[PDB]
C-alpha cells in the first residue's frame, strides 16, 4: 500500500533572532520508503543539511528527520519541500516559528 | 517495561547509492544501533557510542544482522515487484522478570507474517507469507538462529544495556515552552502551545479558558536530532479573546503541571 507523508517543520530550541539554532523537517507516516526532502531558505535549497536514519512506526509507515544549523532573523523565511510517489507535485510546508 | 526492538527493512530495487537492507535498533524511544548493507557493520548511535560495553558486543550485533540481511534478501527470490519487506524483532522484560518476544513482518507495508516461538516457525495467511516462510524454514539453522536471537540474545543485550547505559534512560530534560497567537481567517486567531527539547517523550498539553477546560487542541509530535523531542498543540479561538487562554504542560521532568501564559 501507499501512504502519503505528514510533514512537520520546527526549530530545536525556541527561535530567537540572531541566536544559532537547528531547523527540523520531520517527515512521517509514509510508504514506500523512497522520499526526497529539501530545506529551503527564502525558496533557495539549503546545501548543508543532515538527516537521521530511515525508521518506521508500529503501523509499518516510515519516518525520518532532516535538520540543519541556522540562525533565524526577522525577515528570513524557511520551508521544507517533500516529494513522494503519493504526491502529485512537491509539497512545501513553511516554517511557522510558533510550532 | 523497556523494549529492545530492531526495525529491519529490505527493498528489492534500492535507489543507487542507497542500501538494499538497513536496520535501526531501539532501546525504548532511543536509537542505539544503526546497520546497513553498504557499510556492513553495526554501529552505536548518539550517547550509546560512549557506553562502555563488553569487548565483543558490536561484533556480535554485526554477525547477527549480516545473517538477517541474507535472509531478507533471499525472501524476494521466493516471491512471484518492487517489494518492501519489514521486520520488527526484539523483546521486553515483562512482569516477573522474564522476556516477552516480538517477531512481526510486513510486505509492502501490510503485516503478513510472524515467527511462532512455540513451533519455531514463520507463519501467516498470505501465499507470500507461506512462500517466504518455506524458503526460510528450508535454510539450515535459520529457525534455530531466530529462536536464539529472540529468546536469548535479545534479553541478554537488553540486560547488558540496563547495566551499562541505564543513565541514558534516566535522562530528564524538561521542555522549554512557548505560547503564541497568530491571526487566521477573519474573526479568528490560532493559539499554539509548543514544547521544545524535552525527554522522555511522554508529555501532555492542554488549554484552559478562564481556568476552565478548553480542550487538548490539535497536537503534533516529533524528534530532534539528539533524540530529545518536540511537541505542539494548536487551538482556533476568536480574535481578541486570546488572552483568556493559557496552556498547561505535564512532563516527567516537572513535579507539577506548568501553566504557560501568552
Ligand atoms: C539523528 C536523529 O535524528 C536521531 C538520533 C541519533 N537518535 C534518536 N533517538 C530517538 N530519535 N532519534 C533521532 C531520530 C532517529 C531516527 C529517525 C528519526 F526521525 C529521528
Amino acid at each position: 500500500i501507499q501512504r502519503t507523508p505528514k510533514i512537520q517543520v520546527y526549530s530545536r530550541h525556541p527561535a530567537e533572532n540572531g541566536k544559532s539554532n537547528f531547523l527540523n523537517c520531520y517527515v512521517s507516516g509514509f510508504h514506500p520508503s523512497d522520499i526526497e526532502v529539501d530545506l529551503l531558505k527564502n525558496g533557495e535549497r539549503i546545501e548543508k543539511v543532515e538527516h537521521s536514519d530511515l525508521s518506521f512506526s508500529k503501523d509499518w509507515s516510515f519516518y525520518l528527520l532532516y535538520y540543519t544549523e541556522f540562525t533565524p532573523t526577522e525577515k528570513d523565511e524557511y520551508a521544507c519541500r517533500v516529494n513522494h510517489v503519493t504526491l502529485s507535485q512537491p509539497k512545501i510546508v513553511k516554517w511557522d516559528r510558533d510550532m | 517495561h523497556l523494549s529492545l526492538l530492531y526495525h529491519l527493512t529490505a527493498v528489492s530495487s534500492p535507489a543507487p547509492g542507497t542500501p538494499a537492507f538497513w536496520v535501526s535498533g531501539w532501546l525504548g524511544p532511543q536509537q542505539y544501533l544503526s546497520y546497513n548493507s553498504l557499510r556492513g557493520e553495526a554501529e552505536p548511535c548518539g550517547a550509546w557510542v560512549w557506553e562502555n560495553q563488553v569487548s565483543w558486543y558490536w561484533e556480535k550485533e554485526t554477525t547477527d544482522l549480516r545473517i538477517k540481511e541474507k535472509l531478507f534478501l533471499e525472501a524476494f527470490k521466493a516471491l512471484g515487484g518492487p517489494y518492501t519487506l519489514q521486520g520488527l524483532l526484539g523483546c521486553e522484560l515483562g512482569p516477573d522478570n522474564t522476556s516477552v518476544p516480538t517477531a512481526k513482518f510486513a510486505l509492502n507495508g501490510e503485516e503478513f507474517m510472524n515467527f511462532d516461538l512455540k513451533q519455531g516457525t514463520w507463519g501467516g495467511d498470505w501465499p507470500e507469507a507461506l512462500a517466504i516462510s518455506q524458503r526460510w524454514q528450508q535454510q539450515d539453522k535459520a529457525a534455530n538462529k531466530e529462536l536464539t536471537f529472540l529468546l536469548f540474545s535479545c534479553p541478554h543485550r537488553l540486560r547488558e544495556h540496563l547495566e551499562r547505559g541505564r543513565g541514558n534512560l534516566e535522562w530528564k530534560e524538561p521542555p522549554s515552552m512557548r505560547l503564541k497567537a497568530r491571526p487566521s481567517s477573519p474573526g479568528f486567531s490560532v493559539l499554539t502551545c509548543s514544547a521544545f527539547s524535552f525527554y522522555p517523550p511522554e508529555l501532555q498539553l492542554r488549554f484552559l479558558r478562564n481556568g476552565l477546560a478548553a480542550g487538548t487542541g490539535q497536537g503534533d509530535f516529533g524528534p530532534n536530532s539528539d533524540g530529545s523531542f518536540h511537541a505542539s498543540s494548536s487551538l482556533t479561538v476568536k480574535s481578541g479573546d486570546e488572552h483568556h487562554y493559557c496552556c498547561i504542560v505535564q512532563h516527567a521532568g516537572l513535579a507539577q503541571p506548568l501553566r504557560v501564559e501568552l
